[PDB]
């Protein structure tokens, strides 16, 4: 006869936000980098960022449709822009490549054009985990208001496990 | 295609024509494969076997 509750009825940490954390530490491809939130740009109810994620498969599959299980997916790059107008309006905070740890079957580079960009010594990126870093990112994202505009977003949301609302 | 050939040989019926049980393409050698299935016969030789291929003659 207890009842529930819920971390919105807590206080949760956001700093990890507000920094960067990864294990890779070559960080190239230095462009208009993944910039680092401050708590000026804080995150807010009802703003809009923008998101794309590219997808690697790791399964092999059978005929299935004849008159070793059914291929999926798993992450292979994430970029998460402020899509906010402002000094960075489109700049990205998120460019992250997955640290994989087993083999992965496809490329994709049809369909993902990575290098394979995915070596830890040869990152050229921040080379990111989701294990507690990133998926928390997204997380609180979704959990303070952050609305997440971008194109084809259901079945990536699916393939990612978050289940974004309406 | 694949059903009127299902068509065609699952209505051949003789006794020197092994019967056509059944085809499918499997993905289960690497490769993809349209393996067909009939009756094992036990020690399948020709005549050329019977005899010149095969002792004896």
């Amino acid at each position: 006869r207890k009842p529930f509750f819920s971390v919105d009825t807590y206080s949760i940490n956001y700093d990890i936000l507000f920094r960067d954390y990864f294990a890779n530490g070559i960080r190239d491809t230095a462009r208009r980098e993944y910039k680092l939130l401050t708590h000026d740009e804080a995150p807010k109810s009802g703003t809009l960022v923008a998101i794309d994620a590219e997808f690697v498969s790791l399964q092999s599959e059978l005929c299935e449709i004849d008159h070793i299980r059914p291929k999926r997916t798993a992450l292979a790059r994430i970029s998460i822009i402020r899509g906010e107008e402002g000094e960075l309006y489109g700049v990205p905070f998120v460019d992250d490549y997955v640290v994989n740890t087993n083999h992965i079957e496809d490329y994709l580079t049809r369909y993902s054009g990575i290098l394979p960009g995915d070596l830890d010594p040869e990152k050229s990126t921040k080379r990111l985990v989701r294990r507690n870093v990133v998926y928390r990112k997204v997380w609180l994202l979704m959990q303070l208001g952050c609305v997440f505009v971008g194109h084809g977003l259901n079945n990536d949301f699916k393939h990612i496990n978050i289940n974004v609302p309406r | 295609k694949i059903s009127k050939i299902y068509q065609i040989w699952s209505k051949i019926n003789c006794t020197n024509l092994i019967k056509f049980r059944d085809i499918f393409q499997t993905t289960k050698f690497g490769n993809l494969s349209i393996c067909l299935v009939f009756d094992y016969y036990p020690n399948s030789l020709s005549l050329y076997d019977y005899h010149f291929v095969n002792f004896p003659k």
